[PDB]
């Protein structure tokens, strides 16, 4: 994941704002950034 | 205006037309597919998303 | 233990790093469409 | 207010000074660096025998220590019938004085906010938001018709624009007809939306210290010198207080009784 | 021919008309903000002048009116003050020992100037009246004057000494100084890093006004020291976040252009009409 890349985050809930989503315009949002941090992954070989 | 409202723009008999705004909290995760190559063990054939 | 170094980005092998989830607060706005009484239920839970 | 008629030839009616003096009360709030400098403790007994003298009864003269200008901003209770307010100005103090001043010398009508809720607007030129508290941090992102900031993200606190920090009191004015999404801290300072009625009779100002700053009004056009807004210099808080004693006529001349129907009961001084 | 200034205009105490003089060459009227640079450097934003844009839209400006304009400091704005604009408010800082010079600039922008040049090497200048003084402007000026007798001979001064001139403002961007009238007066400055020009003062230009964003009423425009007139222009506000002080203005920006009248305004943005 670099820069020329993108993360897509897909979003629905049970709320009444969801009911009947069918149509949509004028639509617009503010979400502050976050960070992600990749940890360990051990290659189990045979040997070494 | 609420943080959670339900506002309407226009109605009719049939259908009406809301404004919704909400607070949400968008928790995600990711996903990944290791693929080990055969072969003696020493191999993965991909690493993907 | 390895010979490629120093190239950012992040990889596959554990994005997650132990994180029960990435959580970003946000909000949306947006105009639908729908039936007028919200006594309505499209379809959402599915077999395939 | 029903109308009440009066001719123009009645006769002035003798002098009310002594009435007043026999049925109200008069106290006066002070900072506590006048007693660390007055080295004393018989003194409150000393003045108030020294107010029998221009005629105030024993039990009349209430004298309530505040520990310093920006901590009693937090929620004055003024407990008295007629209220003096010695205020010593330093530099640097100026708005937080000029905002004690203004709230305590104006009448305002305040409504609870709910910040976690409801994005509030004001609704015009006499209302303000008043934040109270041991440190209110009040930050406000501007929204559109949509809920959707302008020159801030709603959601990321970092972006918003600051309008007070860590002050114990802050009467913020934002532009009228706009919803605002506020930041404060809500466990430390309380936020209220009021609106300025007329004055309070029952209040006067002594800037101790330096120039003609206060404020009250927050228009910038008008800077009225309000007659409740007294100023005098000093050196020793003796000389400060033995100036209010001596006159006390005057100052309570220029106060005047209270007048509105409240409706929050609170402890009161009276006789 | 003129605006039929030598003949009266006649009205009625008892009669409230109706039909009006519509005129307009304009987009619309643009109010104009000058403001420090410490003011951003506080707000570190960057949308914050569209934020501003857009409360001016619900307080009823247009979008392409209202303009911001940044000022390093109020003594580097002083020299040559531009107003290149039509509803100009100027916020000055208020702190110790800029006084006289935020004084003078307010003096300098509120009232219109009839300026002339000054070959000062060549002539002895006077100064005619209460209302003429000697407007200094440049990067350094530093006025150094000596008075002269009838005689044209230095008093307290050799004429040829420059050593011996009393300096009357020393290393100041801008110098509104008054001499006595009627007294010859030899004078020396700098004449690359400065400008002098002798100044008459017209009528007050009812059309820029100065909020004084920190403390204590200072501002004396009016260089005699019996007056002291507070004008309505004379603004003033108690500040700790220019966040607040930019929301009151615009919050009360209606009352400001109320105390303010555009129809004082010049062709050129330059503070001083120059005669030549
Ligand atoms: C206005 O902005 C401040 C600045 O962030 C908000 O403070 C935030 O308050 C919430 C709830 O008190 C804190 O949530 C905490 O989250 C941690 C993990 O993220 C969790 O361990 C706690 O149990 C709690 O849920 C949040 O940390 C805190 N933000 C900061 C930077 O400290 C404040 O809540 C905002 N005003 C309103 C009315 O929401
Ligand atoms: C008011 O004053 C006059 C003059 O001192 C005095 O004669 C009169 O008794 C006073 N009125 C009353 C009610 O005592
Ligand atoms: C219209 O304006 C003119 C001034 O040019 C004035 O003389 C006239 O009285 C005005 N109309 C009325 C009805 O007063
Ligand atoms: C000002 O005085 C200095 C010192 O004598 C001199 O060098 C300079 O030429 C003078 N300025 C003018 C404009 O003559
Ligand atoms: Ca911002
Ligand atoms: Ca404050
Ligand atoms: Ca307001
Ligand atoms: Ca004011
Ligand atoms: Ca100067
Ligand atoms: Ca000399
Ligand atoms: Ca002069
Ligand atoms: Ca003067």
């Amino acid at each position: 994941i670099k820069e020329n890349s993108y993360v897509y985050v897909d979003y629905w809930d049970d709320s009444k704002a969801f009911r009947n989503i069918v149509y949509v315009r004028s639509l617009a949002a503010n979400l502050n950034s976050v960070r992600c941090t990749g940890g360990s992954y051990h290659f189990s070989l045979p040997v070494g | 205006a609420q943080v959670d409202e339900d506002i309407i723009v226009s109605k009719t008999s049939l259908w009406k037309e809301m404004q919704y705004n909400r607070d949400i909290i968008i928790r995600f995760k990711f996903g990944n597919s290791i693929v080990k190559m055969g072969g003696l063990g020493y191999k993965w054939s991909e690493i993907s998303y | 233990r390895t010979r490629t170094v120093n190239l950012y980005g992040l990889p596959a092998a554990n994005p997650n790093n132990g994180n029960e989830y990435y959580e970003i607060s946000g909000r949306f706005s947006l105009i639908s469409l729908v039936p007028t009484n919200d006594d309505y239920q499209t379809p959402i839970m599915n077999s395939v | 207010n029903i109308p009440i008629t009066g001719s123009m030839d009645t006769v002035y009616s003798n002098s009310t000074r002594e009435e007043v003096f026999l049925t109200s009360t008069l106290c006066l709030y002070y900072p506590t660096e006048a007693s660390t400098q007055i080295s004393d403790g018989e003194w409150k007994d000393s003045l108030s025998q020294m107010f029998l003298i221009k005629g105030w009864p024993t039990g009349s003269v209430y004298f309530k220590e505040y520990s310093n200008i920006v901590d009693f901003s937090v929620d004055p209770q003024l407990y008295c019938d007629y209220n003096l307010v010695l205020m010593k100005y330093d530099q640097s103090l100026e708005l937080d004085m000029s905002e004690l001043a203004d709230l305590i010398l104006n009448e305002w009508l305040c409504n609870p906010m709910d910040i976690t809720l409801y994005y509030y607007q004001q609704s015009g030129e006499s209302n303000k938001w008043i934040s109270m508290g041991s440190s209110c941090t009040v930050k406000v992102c501007p929204l559109n018709t949509q809920t959707l900031g302008i020159g801030c993200q709603t959601t990321n606190v970092d972006s918003f624009e600051t309008v007070a920090e860590n002050e114990k009191l802050a009467i913020v004015d934002v532009v009228d007809g706009i919803n605002h999404k506020i930041n404060l801290t809500t466990t430390t300072c309380t936020i209220r939306n009021c609106k300025k009625l007329g004055p309070r009779e029952n209040v006067a100002v002594i800037q101790v210290g330096g120039a003609n700053i206060l404020d009250i009004t927050a228009d910038p056009t008008t800077n009225p010198q309000i007659e409740r807004m007294m100023r005098v210099n000093w050196k020793r808080w003796w000389q400060v207080f033995y100036t209010i004693v001596d006159y006390i006529n005057q100052i309570v001349q220029v106060m005047s009784k209270r007048s509105r129907s409240l409706n929050s009961a609170a402890f009161y001084y009276r006789v």
